[PDB]
């Protein structure tokens, strides 16, 4: 059975070199016609083809990233390494390595080239984040409005992911929308967590923020404006 | 250019 | 170089439906095309290879057809695990380009977003930055357009947005957009407007506030 797994640094700073390793089993990169490619997927965007290397050591690269990419294989270790130089924040993405079948053979002789037209087995993917900033805790600000009513918390300027946000120590779940974080131009993350409640509601609303990497736990009570 | 298995 | 255009970029359907997804190539790619299904937080999975060949272990309800420039993927009787994103890949020319993807989500009735605008806190203003946020709550379909207006001036490059995944019981989406200005630039203006365009609204709804108005 064929399995692939990507390894490398989860965090890299701009201008640095990113070295990603694809460890595999189930095939050998010495088998006829076999290929191993790399594909990336930036958060919430489409798949982008990066490079491929075959058993005969022939390599091909994406023309958009050619100068920055280097692909190599270590047949004895069952590994393929992709080296990306001069990284910038747009290279923040989940990186996947994948297997490409060679032609179907009969007594060693190729009879069908059809199975090569796909990347059949894929690795789980490795999430790489490119930012120059260090570990930093968030600044929590209230989101107060002024026929449902809305209120929230703005968990701004933190690094890295993740952050956990709950409402009323976990007692409030209905109408809660915790949005995925956006990587700002400064290299720090930011997100909002809101909740819609009946305009008539008696109850107190407090967001419980916890950013584990910097040991920053914050509880902020959000109440309607004016005292 | 053409793929490895093309033609 | 070669472009792979997927159509439609978003599709709504129910369990049991027959859906077709199209992939069109700018130049002839023979039968060298593959179809993949990608579930949230998972890698793409091969469905069809060589334009029409069914991959081993993949359910019979999936089928691909076409050659050259026109390709289709059809799912006969949509199952709950099919609500995902689909991609086509060309493998006739280098680079082996992927299409933009087609999002297949749970269909429900058209729902307009409940729009809310949030001024920045006095606590944030003390740190020298002003974040103005706009919330579009519980809407369907996913497609919505947020336009920030400051003193009737159109904003661009100063906002970032996020959309939640389709709600598991409600089948709706929610969007948060944050306009970021420095305290100084914030202080030089009065009317902050969040203009929202959506299918559920006959005319675009605007939610605004006047800075400093107490």
């Amino acid at each position: 059975r064929i399995t692939l797994k990507e390894s490398g640094p989860p965090l890299v700073k701009p201008t640095q070199t990113l070295t990603l390793t694809c460890s595999f089993s189930g095939f050998s990169l010495s088998d006829f016609g076999v290929g191993v490619g790399w594909i990336r997927q930036p958060p919430g965007k489409a798949l982008e083809w990066l490079a491929i290397i075959y058993s005969d050591d022939d390599k091909r690269y994406s023309p958009s990233l050619n100068t920055r990419l280097t692909i190599t294989k270590d047949t004895s270790k069952n590994q393929v390494v992709l080296v990306m130089t001069r990284v910038s924040p747009v290279d923040t993405a989940t990186y996947f390595c994948a297997h490409r079948r060679g032609p179907t053979t009969l007594f060693g002789v190729p009879i069908a080239r059809g199975p090569v037209n796909a990347m059949d087995v894929w690795g789980q993917g490795i999430t790489v984040t490119i930012s120059s900033t260090s570990t930093k805790g968030p600044s929590v600000f209230p989101l107060a409005p002024s026929g449902t009513a809305a209120l929230g918390c703005l968990v701004k300027d933190y690094f890295p992911e993740p952050v956990t946000v709950s409402w009323n120590s976990g007692a409030l779940t209905s109408g809660v929308h915790t949005f995925p974080a956006v990587l700002q131009s400064s290299g720090l993350y930011s997100l909002s967590s809101v909740v819609t409640v009946p305009s008539s509601s008696t109850q107190t609303y407090t967001c419980n923020v916890n950013h584990k990497p910097s040991n920053t736990k914050v509880d902020k009570r959000v109440e309607p404006k004016s005292c | 250019e053409l793929d490895x298995w093309a033609s | 170089a070669l472009q792979l255009t997927q159509s439609p970029s978003s599709l709504s359907a129910s369990v049991g439906d027959r859906i077709t997804i199209t992939c069109r190539a700018s130049q002839g790619v023979t039968s060298a095309l593959a179809w993949y299904r990608q579930k949230p937080g998972s890698p793409p999975q091969l469905l069809i290879y060589d334009a029409s060949s069914l991959e081993s272990g993949v359910p019979s309800r999936f089928s691909g057809s076409g050659s050259g420039t026109e390709f289709t993927l059809t799912i006969s009787t949509l199952r709950p695990e099919d609500f995902a994103t689909y991609y086509c890949q060309q493998l006739h020319f280098y680079p082996h380009t992927f299409g933009g993807g087609t999002r297949v989500d749970v269909r429900r009735t058209v729902a307009a977003p409940s729009v809310f605008i949030f001024p920045p806190s006095d606590e944030q203003l003390k740190s020298g930055t002003a974040s103005v946020v706009c919330l579009l709550n519980n809407f369907y379909p996913r497609e919505a357009k947020v336009q920030w207006k400051v003193d009737n001036a159109l904003q661009s490059g100063n906002s970032q947005e996020s959309v939640t995944e389709q709600d598991s019981k409600d089948s709706t989406y929610s969007l948060s957009s944050t306009l970021t200005l420095s305290k100084a630039d914030y202080e030089k203006h009065k009317v902050y407007e969040c203009e929202v365009t959506h299918q559920g609204l006959s005319s675009p709804v605007t939610k605004s506030f006047n800075r400093g108005e107490c």
